[PDB]
RNA sequence: GGGAUUGAAAAUCCC
RNA sequence: UUUUUU
RNA sequence: GGCUAAUCCCCCAUGUGGACCCGCCCCUUGGGGUGUGUCCAAAGGGCUUUGCCCGCUUCCGGAUGGGCCCGCGUCCCAUCAGCUAGUUGGUGGGGUAAUGGCCCACCAAGGCGACGACGGGUAGCCGGUCUGAGAGGAUGGCCGGCCACAGGGGCACUGAGACACGGGCCCCACUCCUACGGGAGGCAGCAGUUAGGAAUCUUCCGCAAUGGGCGCAAGCCUGACGGAGCGACGCCGCUUGGAGGAAGAAGCCCUUCGGGGUGUAAACUCCUGAACCCGGGACGAAACCCCCGACGAGGGGACUGACGGUACCGGGGUAAUAGCGCCGGCCAACUCCGUGCCAGCAGCCGCGGUAAUACGGAGGGCGCGAGCGUUACCCGGAUUCACUGGGCGUAAAGGGCGUGUAGGCGGCCUGGGGCGUCCCAUGUGAAAGACCACGGCUCAACCGUGGGGGAGCGUGGGAUACGCUCAGGCUAGACG
């Protein structure tokens, strides 16, 4: 008995918390940016959406989102902001989006 | 309506030869005629020619038989010992050029319908084509 | 070579979708006679162009739904309802032969 | 049958029924005897044929013929079944192996010893 | 192991002189002399007309027993000829004649096939310089079948090759008598063999 | 990782190897990508080593990896000789 | 179980 | 009555 | 609860480049380019420490492995005939590497079935194998490929990859510990145990080879593997002597009582020398590494055996296991006695109720031979499910008759098309196997190298007689 592939399951749990946290941040920030687009606030929506983007690629640096899985999140996010901003557009910050 | 005009012609011949009729008529069609051309070329019939029988075209097929024979049953040996339609309607038989049969170990023929025309088995094989296997004759 | 089939539209009644019936002819593997088999394909019609009775080319396509892997290439022959009526009669025969 | 028919229905392979339900289709099966009887035979012949009812490891209960001139088979002895019918006794489909667990071979049998399960004797 | 037992008895059951005894199948004792009938209590009785099978069987036994071969090696040898290009009949013969045990006999190194079979087994035979102790070895055309110089002084070898002076050898064979050498020139033909056997009977015996 | 190695194809006590390109993850006697030569260790035949170098050079340009043994035989047929 | 009985056996008859 | 038409 | 290192984790920076929104261009399903805007990089260690080695980061490409999709083929029952609610489609969304009713919300009312749906039964599939003249039938052990499963059921985490045999969680059955609160297990890995069973092996040696994991490397791990062991379980090779030897011993057996048979068989004469003894004694092994050259090419050198003191070579050298079935016909081999519808044989037809070539023994003979018989199963014979290749008046088999749906089938002439059909090329058809050739074990079985074939499907081009199809025409079939 007592194989020290047990050490592997130990690290498994450590990495579980790392991936789970960053993902929890992505979701919590993404929805925050969209709630502002839907409520019209253009500057705050953008300034937030940029930090969601950064947190996404940062999660793709390691083993959390490593693939184009991260670009999937970025793609779906930036669409809904610009579209939800289309009720009284006025895209103030215009940081993350293109002219 | 005639169900299969070819096997009908093949039979009109098969039946004529057994009572030894000099000639026999089969209703005219080009594809029929192209078969009789192969027979007449192979010496199974004296020949054939077109005729009108009460306003409609037919083909007079002239059958040849062997010499009269010796004691009982003088009736002659047949030139066409066997005719059988192969590819019938409702079961069609096509062969590639390697699927062509050797009839009677070379002594008979197998009439083929090919894209290059109606041929014997030999003529087909040296033409390098295959097709629908109409009949054995020997 | 994406597989390309040519059949007839037998069902109109979906949204952005038409049923194509495609006949097939092959010699039987033992008995040799040429036999005629049919298969119904669910083809994608995004403009609702194609109607009942149109004979259409069908092309192997990237999946659209469950049971939809072909799209409508083009129209071969327009509006021959005879093909449909042979199929409808056949479907209608199944209403006997139960009880 | 027209070719069309042969396409619609086709031929039907003939399922051969086994003549020996020694289950698991095994080559033999060991069983325990119930009775040891002597059966009157079929019409053209007459004798006292020694047989045995056997309970099988396949869960079967069948008659078996006891070959040889004399047997030691008792009411409770265990035996091995062979298969092969006694033509002139109806319902007897399986022979019994002589020279197996409790069925000794035939004493003093000198000609065919593979059958009837007897060893090779010595000659002085 | 091949058949081991009386032999001039099987001379009889086939009805044709067998030479497996070597000499004395020549001297008037072969038992084919003044006893041509088959063995057994009923050997002197008048035999019934053999069945169509009976003839084909005695003909193969006639051939199998001449070369001193078991059925196993015999039938495997035959099924080889049916596959090979050429007449299954005569191809079978050339394959039996290619046996090293038979070659030794055919060369006069040994009185009989049985004696030749022991000579190979005990290593007294060289094949292209190498010792070969298997009688089933297939001799190829061109191979040199000598005697081992170890036994070249053995009196049984000098005995046969003293009687082999002046004797002619087969048109597919040649040998040097002093150095005890010998060569397998080519495979033998139907006409090359004198065997008293109808091959077309034995071919027909395996059609069943 | 695609590797160049040997696959055992003789019999007991009579080994013969096939120099072979295959993924290192497959069994040693299992399906391979290409056979690029043979090896007879007992050197029983005059030709007991063949390669087809120009083919073996290909799989190196794309990054196949030879065993310590497979390389020893390739260098004999001069796969690396560059003069 | 033994005789009559039949080629033999059943059945039948005798200690 | 039952086997064996010799 | 407290201290700490890092190739552990994080923030800023640099933007070759990439990711995302939007615009444009070329392509044409989400492929390639481009502009503005936003977002994203990293880790050090080692020595022969001024330079090189093992690494790290972002990107494009190669290779290899794989996910998903599609056409076609894939057993029995119709005494299973109707199935379907995420079920069929749509819009939008979640999710994944990615399409998708994969999941979800809302809308439409569809989808499938006699060309066999739904249900039941059975079953991993294939390369192949066995058989057969072939068409076909049967089969899927070993070896090779794909799949699925890890006591039963469900689920996720980690990760490039798993929903993971020897990883994790929970439910259930069972075994063990138990301070009765609670815990630990999971040989369908190698051996081995027990149970079932007619029946299936060693608790073996070895890291020397080949392969795999980590490592600069030295090396470590490897029940993959290579070997040995046991079992006639199969194939193949080999021995149980060879030559001389009586018109013919003894014993047994038959007999017309003359004799016949076992039989050149034994005895005996001569030669060889399986076992066994003695000595020599392998190939499989050359690299990884060290030195020279730059740690490259190349050269040089050294260590490295389980099998095993086995194979093999040389010397010496003894006449030295034979069995099993059958002998009425098919089917090759016959006589005596014993037994009397008994005892028994029997694959089928049948033997045996006083002369049995059939039961039982003997003598003899036939057939194989380290085997020989048997039982079970598979194909064959069986043209007895008939495509090649059968039938239906009396032998098994024409439906009691009609009307007619679907389906099958289609007279004569022309033209277009080229779906079936045929031809050329081409890709594919892995290896092994099967076939021919040659070669390595003294032969063979076994193994190696080379050669050729192959239906099927993809693709490009070509032919148009016949079948199909569209257009036209005829009157011999049918109808009026
Ligand atoms: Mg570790
Ligand atoms: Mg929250
Ligand atoms: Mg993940
Ligand atoms: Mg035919
Ligand atoms: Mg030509
Ligand atoms: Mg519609
Ligand atoms: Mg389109
Ligand atoms: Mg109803
Ligand atoms: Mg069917
Ligand atoms: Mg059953
Ligand atoms: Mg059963
Ligand atoms: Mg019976
Ligand atoms: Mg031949
Ligand atoms: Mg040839
Ligand atoms: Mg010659
Ligand atoms: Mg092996
Ligand atoms: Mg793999
Ligand atoms: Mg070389
Ligand atoms: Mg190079
Ligand atoms: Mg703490
Ligand atoms: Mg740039
Ligand atoms: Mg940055
Ligand atoms: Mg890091
Ligand atoms: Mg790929
Ligand atoms: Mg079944
Ligand atoms: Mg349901
Ligand atoms: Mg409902
Ligand atoms: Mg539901
Ligand atoms: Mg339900
Ligand atoms: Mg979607
Ligand atoms: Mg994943
Ligand atoms: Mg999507
Ligand atoms: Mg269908
Ligand atoms: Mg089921
Ligand atoms: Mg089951
Ligand atoms: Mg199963
Ligand atoms: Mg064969
Ligand atoms: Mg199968
Ligand atoms: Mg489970
Ligand atoms: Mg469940
Ligand atoms: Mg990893
Ligand atoms: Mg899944
Ligand atoms: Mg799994
Ligand atoms: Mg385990
Ligand atoms: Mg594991
Ligand atoms: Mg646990
Ligand atoms: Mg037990
Ligand atoms: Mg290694
Ligand atoms: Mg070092
Ligand atoms: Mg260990
Ligand atoms: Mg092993
Ligand atoms: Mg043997
Ligand atoms: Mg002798
Ligand atoms: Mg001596
Ligand atoms: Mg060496
Ligand atoms: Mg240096
Ligand atoms: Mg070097
Ligand atoms: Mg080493
Ligand atoms: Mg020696
Ligand atoms: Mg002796
Ligand atoms: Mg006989
Ligand atoms: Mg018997
Ligand atoms: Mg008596
Ligand atoms: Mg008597
Ligand atoms: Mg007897
Ligand atoms: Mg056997
Ligand atoms: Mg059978
Ligand atoms: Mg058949
Ligand atoms: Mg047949
Ligand atoms: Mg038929
Ligand atoms: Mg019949
Ligand atoms: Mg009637
Ligand atoms: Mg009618
Ligand atoms: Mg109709
Ligand atoms: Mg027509
Ligand atoms: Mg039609
Ligand atoms: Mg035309
Ligand atoms: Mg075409
Ligand atoms: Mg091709
Ligand atoms: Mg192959
Ligand atoms: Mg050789
Ligand atoms: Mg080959
Ligand atoms: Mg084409
Ligand atoms: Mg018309
Ligand atoms: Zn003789």
């Amino acid at each position: 008995r007592n194989l020290s592939a047990l050490k592997r399951h130990r690290q498994s749990l450590k990495r579980r918390l790392r991936n789970k946290a960053k993902k929890s941040a992505i979701k919590t920030l993404s929805k925050k940016a969209i709630q502002l687009a839907q409520e019209g606030k253009a500057e705050e929506a953008l300034k937030i959406m940029r930090k969601a983007e950064s947190l996404i690629d940062k999660a793709a640096k390691g083993s959390t989102l490593h693939k184009n899985a991260a670009a999937r999140r970025k793609s779906r996010l930036m669409r809904k902001v610009r579209q939800l901003l289309e009720a009284a557009g006025a895209p103030l910050i215009g940081g993350g989006l293109s002219a | 309506m005639l169900t299969d005009p070819i096997a009908d012609m093949l039979t009109r011949i098969r039946n004529a030869t057994r009572v030894y009729k000099e000639s026999t008529d089969v209703p005219a069609s080009r594809f029929k005629e192209e078969i009789l051309r192969i027979l007449a070329r192979e010496g199974f019939i004296k020949g054939y020619e077109r005729v009108d029988v009460d306003g409609k075209p037919y083909l007079r097929v002239y059958l040849k038989y062997g010499p009269r024979r010796q004691g009982p049953d003088p009736r002659p040996e047949q030139v066409i010992h066997h005719i059988r339609r192969i590819s019938k309607p409702g079961r069609r038989v096509y062969v590639g050029v390697k699927e062509i049969p050797r009839v009677r170990r070379g002594l008979g023929i197998a009439i083929l319908s090919t894209s290059k025309g109606v041929l014997t088995d030999r003529e087909a094989r040296k033409l390098g084509v295959g097709g629908e296997l109409i009949c054995e004759v020997w | 070579p994406k597989k390309v089939l040519t059949g007839v539209v037998v069902s109109d009644k979906m949204q952005k979708t038409v049923t194509v019936l495609v006949e097939r002819q092959f010699p039987h593997p033992l008995y040799g006679k040429v036999i005629k088999r049919s298969k119904k394909y669910l083809a994608h019609d995004p403009e609702e162009k194609y109607k009942l009775g149109d004979v259409v080319e069908i092309i192997e396509s990237r999946p659209i739904s469950k049971r939809k892997r072909f799209r409508v290439l083009r129209l071969v022959e327009s509006g021959r309802m005879d093909l449909v009526e042979k199929y409808l009669i056949r479907r209608q025969n199944y209403q006997s032969l139960s009880k | 049958p027209t070719i069309n028919q042969l396409v619609r229905k086709g031929r039907e392979k003939v399922r051969k029924k086994s003549k020996v339900p020694a289950l698991k289709g095994a080559p033999f099966r060991r069983g325990v005897c119930t009775v040891v009887r002597t059966v009157t035979p079929k019409k053209p012949n007459s004798a006292l044929r020694k047989v045995a009812k056997v309970r099988l490891t396949s869960g079967y209960e069948v008659t078996a013929y006891i070959p040889g001139e004399g047997h030691n088979l008792q009411e409770h002895s265990v035996v091995l079944i062979r298969g092969g019918r006694v033509k002139d006794l109806p319902g007897v489909r399986y022979h019994i192996v002589r020279g197996v667990y409790d069925a000794a071979g035939v004493k003093d049998r000198k000609k065919s010893r593979s059958k009837y399960g007897t060893k090779k004797p010595k000659e002085a | 192991g091949r058949y081991i037992g009386p032999v001039c008895r099987l001379c009889r059951r086939e009805g044709v002189k067998l030479y497996l005894k070597g000499e004395r199948c020549y001297s008037p004792k072969c038992a084919m002399e003044r006893r041509p009938y088959p063995p057994g209590q009923h050997g002197q009785k008048r035999a019934r007309r053999p069945s169509d099978y009976a003839v084909r069987l005695r003909e193969k036994q006639k051939l199998r027993r001449i070369y001193g071969i078991s059925e196993r090696q015999f039938r495997n040898l035959f099924e080889e000829a049916s596959k090979k290009k050429g007449v299954t009949g005569s191809v079978f013969l050339g394959l039996l004649e290619s046996r090293l045990d038979n070659v030794v006999y055919r060369l006069g190194f040994a009185v009989s096939r049985r004696q030749a079979r022991q000579l190979v087994r005990h290593g007294h035979i060289t094949v292209n310089g190498r010792r070969v102790d298997l009688p089933s070895y297939r001799v190829r055309p061109g191979d040199e079948i000598a005697v081992a110089e170890k036994s070249r002084n053995l009196e049984l070898i000098r005995q046969n090759l003293e009687a082999m002076k002046g004797r002619k050898v087969g048109p597919w064979l040649s040998l040097d008598v002093e150095g005890m050498k010998g060569k397998f020139l080519r495979l033998p033909d139907r006409e090359d063999l004198a065997l008293p056997v109808n091959e077309q009977l034995v071919i027909e015996f395996y059609s069943r | 990782m695609v590797k160049i190695r040997l696959a055992r194809f003789g019999s007991k006590h009579n080994p013969h190897y096939r120099i072979v390109v295959t993924d290192a993850r497959r069994k040693r006697d299992g399906k391979y990508i290409e056979k690029i030569g043979y090896y007879d260790p007992r050197k029983t035949t005059p030709d007991w080593l063949k390669v087809d170098v120009e083919r073996a050079r290909y799989w190196l340009s794309v990054g196949a990896q030879p065993t310590d043994t497979a390389r020893r035989l390739l260098r004999q047929a001069g796969v690396f000789r560059q003069e």
